[PDB]
């Protein structure tokens, strides 16, 4: 009540506390806690305000969006089972090819299972765009969901980094005029 | 001078919403109820709260 | 053989814009060709609205999903734009280049993405198994130490 | 068509084999979401990787891989490459010979480890080991070359002779652009400035490329300081404080010659650079004294080409013509050698290859390359 | 059309107990007298009613047969107009065990999670 | 005024690309601006092909991230099983050094 923490012996809990032969227990109003918990009386309650509010903000909107997220991951597609049968083939030979992988039939029957799945994937997806576009569309009749997000893109103005100019072209003719390097043999 | 109670108050959050709860399985609340989100917190704060605003790490607190 | 739209008057055996925007289709049968041609045809803004209607008849005709991918309807499309290229060429053959290359850019565009896609999930697959070989592994690591712990009961 | 990946610790780089820049540069962090069952549930991707991971810093967890130069964990760097492959080159991996470059003397199971997980996960046919220096001095365009060579994690002097390094002159030194930002960090400190944070260590970061510059003579620059406050300039924080520095832009960079403002023994970078060349031989020191090339970031501060040459040619005999050179891309310099040097058509025929891989496989890493 | 335009000003007032009386005897019409796709219609209103009021296991049911009505009309815009409803009211159901998995947030919770969403299925 | 655009910008002339996209798009537009002066109803059609064009490559766009939902789902569960993997290897070759050793 004064502001005088102490053990019950009235030491002020120096971080000696954790005692030479170990930490003490929890003492009744000890608590372990995270830092959005608490705030240092050093720092601008503004800041903390605001980091506060944004991640009440953030989670909260993070655990709606993937109620949205497992809202069209339980649609229930199954009937339909358009996937790309020249897609689907040259995923798996993709999926063998070069590794040093013994592709015994376990392989194979891994490979059915993986591929089921991705077609559910597939379908799923589809369903995900169909689901948006209704959500755009009508969006009072079920405005309780939310929509995804929105992101965007700014064209960098080139494509490629800033470097500022040099004389590259002349650089790697220099470099393969003096190498070595052009002599298999 | 500050009090961040007013603050978090004036913000619109009650400091005592911000923790997760078990959910009253007696009168599991339907969207035409009106709060907010469709359920009240269940992931930890802990999750998204960001050292980017700190200005001392623990150890320099300490 | 055929194809739906505006290929012209098959021969039995601007018009070089004309076949350079647009190859005339070709099939060939017991060594004789059909070569069936793009036409120097200026069809007309109504022939534009006849060739609205009957393609939105044959979308529905099949009944081409809409949203999303869907291969019939993007190849019902990729007529229209055939017929659309075709009219502005022989209006006037710049324009019809100049759609052309875009044309010719924006698909080679979504082969890229197909092809990203694709080596994509070639990738996370390509991960699962080799994981699955690395717990084939952990198959081997037990049971080679569990004969080893066969060994160790030997030793003791 | 080939790829282009490097990572001089501080940054790393990604492009198209040929082009003349670069097409993504993205700083060597990664970062995993702190509740992996949230991220389950979300499909939001592994990681955040490159700078939008720093957007996050605080939100989530940070590390880096490639610390004082050397492979840290390998399972970060695969996941630096794949988002580097997808998120900025959007090609195939699959589709595309690809060249990944590393610091000299690397330990040999770290060559075998990462050819092994490059070829087996992500399946490109063909792909290529460089050594940064060698390929720095391939964008500077001589076989026959004395680098230097310091990305914010490290740095080292090569000696490279007809495009073969000569091991055992080569020397480590652990004195790099982190280090640098630390001293100047503490001496600001002792201003009273005391930036601790990541973010302020950022702005430090920032302060470094805005204001440095060697001194010559030093102890006459540091003198004219004490003297005038027309050295001083002047910057403002993203908070809008001003801040003030004299002779600190400079006396920063002193520790690269003067290691022990750092309390650290081995002498400064000319010397070593000095004493490497003893270890080469007489024969190719003066090809050596020829050509002195400055590579990765540290050479952007001002100026230092200048205090190198004064100090090298003090230390050495002054019986040749010392030459730096500090070719003004020299920290993309080293991918734009890998750049060029991929585009070599007989690179084509080094490349090792799938076919080879099952056999002759993780060793020939060891036994082709160089 | 009278039983339609009165629920729907009932539900414009919150009035939906009444609305949910008038829908029921406008299905039984348009569903006697096979009105399809109007059925199907009033169908998907009574099922948005009552996942509003949280019989999530009623609005299947309403969703369900709309779905398949549907269906049987191929009227592909309903179909999926449907299925996002028949969809969110399932979600409705599994998102209370689902969320249980998350927050226990362990081997076992992770494992259910990783199980569901390969088979889109419980233990 | 394409070609310099492209060679100023410095496009990436195959594989995805920002500019390329972006100033395609523009030219695209203006001809279909030039289209529908000349008739209204071609350019209109020439929109709905745009239409369909950017749906489309939308929806791939959607299907990659999907794609990327996969593998980071399916490697979380193989180096979950890798870290049972490590967990049991732990204890495994710990045992097989104490019992050789001791042996």
């Amino acid at each position: 009540k004064r502001g005088l923490v102490r053990d019950e012996m009235g030491m002020p809990i120096l971080n000696g506390g954790i005692t030479p032969a170990g930490r003490p227990p929890l003492l009744a109003t000890q608590y372990w806690v995270p830092r959005i918990q608490l705030l240092f009386c050093a720092e601008d309650p503004r800041v903390f305000t605001q980091r506060v509010v944004q991640a009440n903000a953030l989670r909260k909107y993070t655990e709606a969006l993937l109620m949205y997220n497992l809202y069209v991951d339980c649609m229930p597609t199954e009937g339909r089972r358009v996937i790309n049968e020249q897609s689907l083939s040259k995923i798996k030979q993709w999926a063998l090819s070069t590794p040093r992988m013994r592709k015994g039939q376990s392989v194979l029957e891994h490979l059915s299972c993986l591929a089921r799945e991705v077609n559910l994937d597939y379908e799923r997806s589809m369903n995900k765009i169909n689901f948006d576009q209704i959500v755009s569309s009508n969006p009072e009749t079920f405005s309780y969901v939310t929509l995804p997000e929105k992101e965007e893109e700014k064209v960098p103005n080139q494509g490629l980094v800033s470097v500022p100019e040099y004389p590259f072209r002349e650089q790697k003719e220099d470099f393969t005029f003096v190498s070595l390097l052009t002599r298999p043999e | 001078r500050l009090d961040i109670e007013q603050l978090l108050t004036s913000e619109g959050i009650d400091s005592n919403k911000l923790m997760p709860r078990h959910p009253d399985l007696q009168h599991p609340q339907t969207i035409e109820q009106g709060r907010d989100p469709l359920f009240p917190i269940y992931l930890p704060l802990k999750v998204f709260d960001n050292e980017e605003f700190d200005c001392r790490t623990p150890t320099e607190w300490l | 053989a055929d194809s739906l739209l505006k290929y012209d008057t098959p021969v039995l055996v601007a018009e070089e814009i004309l076949n350079a925007i647009l190859p005339p289709r070709e099939w060939v049968e017991d060594t004789q060709l059909w070569i069936q041609q793009v036409s120097s045809t200026p069809s007309t803004r109504m022939d534009v609205v006849h060739l609205q209607e009957q393609l939105d008849l044959k979308l529905q005709q099949r009944q081409a999903r809409e949203t999303g991918i869907c291969p019939v309807r993007r190849e019902l499309y990729s007529q229209c734009f055939d017929e659309l290229i075709r009219e502005v060429t022989i209006n006037c053959a710049e324009r019809g280049l100049l759609l052309l290359r875009v044309r010719d850019e924006i698909h080679m565009t979504i082969a890229a993405y197909q092809t990203l896609y694709e080596s994509s999930v070639a990738f996370g697959m390509r991960k699962a198994l080799q994981a699955e070989q690395g717990k084939s592994d952990m198959e081997r690591k037990i049971t080679e130490l569990e004969t080893e712990k066969r060994d160790l009961e030997r030793q003791v | 068509t080939a790829l282009v990946c490097d990572n001089g610790s501080g940054l790393c780089k990604a492009g198209f084999a040929g082009d003349d820049a670069p097409r993504a540069v993205f700083p060597s962090i990664v970062g995993r979401p702190r509740h992996q069952g949230v991220m389950v549930g979300m499909g939001q991707k592994d990681s955040y990787v490159g700078d939008e991971a720093q957007s996050k810093r605080g939100i989530l967890t940070l590390k880096y891989p490639i610390e004082h130069g050397i492979i840290t964990n390998w399972d970060d760097m695969e996941k630096i490459w794949h988002h580097s492959f997808y998120n900025e080159l959007r090609v195939a991996p699959e589709e595309h010979p690809t060249l990944l470059t590393e610091a000299p003397l690397n330990p040999k199971a770290n060559r075998e480890k990462m050819t092994q997980i490059m070829f087996e996960t992500f399946n490109v046919p063909a792909m290529y080991v460089a050594i940064q220096a060698v390929l720095s001095l391939y964008a500077s365009g001589r076989t026959t070359g004395i680098v230097l060579d310091s990305g914010d994690g490290v740095t080292h002097n090569v000696p490279i002779y007809e495009g073969y390094a000569l091991p055992h002159a080569i020397m480590r030194l652990d004195l790099a652009g982190r280090d640098l930002t630390d001293y100047l960090m503490k001496i600001l400190t002792e201003r009273g400035y005391s930036f601790v944070t990541t973010a302020e260590r950022e702005i430090v970061r920032d302060i470094k490329e805005k204001l440095c510059y060697v001194a010559l003579d030093f102890e006459n620059e540091m003198a004219t300081a004490a003297s005038s406050s027309s050295l001083e300039k002047s910057y403002e924080l993203p908070d809008g404080q001003v801040i003030t520095i004299g002779n600190e832009r400079f006396r920063c960079p002193e520790t690269l010659f003067q290691p022990s403002f750092i309390g650290m023994e081995s002498a400064g970078i000319h010397e070593t650079t000095y004493n490497s060349i003893m270890k080469c031989d007489i024969d190719i020191r003066k090809d050596l004294y020829a050509n002195n090339v400055l590579s990765g970031g540290t050479t952007m501060y001002p100026g230092i080409a200048d205090r190198m040459q004064k100090e090298i040619t003090a230390l050495a005999p002054s019986t040749m013509k010392i030459k730096i050179i500090a070719p003004p891309e020299r920290k993309y310099s080293v991918w734009i050698g890998g750049s060029i040097l991929a585009s070599l058509s007989t690179f084509q025929q080094m490349w090792i290859s799938k076919q080879e891989y099952d056999e002759a496989g993780p060793s020939i890493v060891h036994r082709k390359c160089f | 059309r009278a039983y339609e335009a009165i629920a729907k000003a009932l539900q414009s007032q919150g009035e939906t107990t009444e609305a949910i009386n008038y829908l029921e005897k406008f299905v039984t019409i348009a569903r006697n007298n096979l009105q399809s796709l109007d059925m199907i219609r009033a169908c998907t209103m009574l099922g948005d009613i009552y996942n509003e009021k949280g019989q999530y296991s009623k609005a299947s049911e309403y969703f369900q047969q709309a779905f398949s009505t549907a269906m049987e009309l191929m009227k592909t815009a309903l179909m999926d107009e449907t299925k996002v409803h028949y969809g969110i009211a399932r979600a409705h159901q599994m998102m209370l065990a689902m969320k249980g998995y998350i927050e226990s947030a362990d081997s076992n919770g992770l494992n259910c999670l990783l199980s569901w969403k390969e088979t889109r299925t419980q233990i």
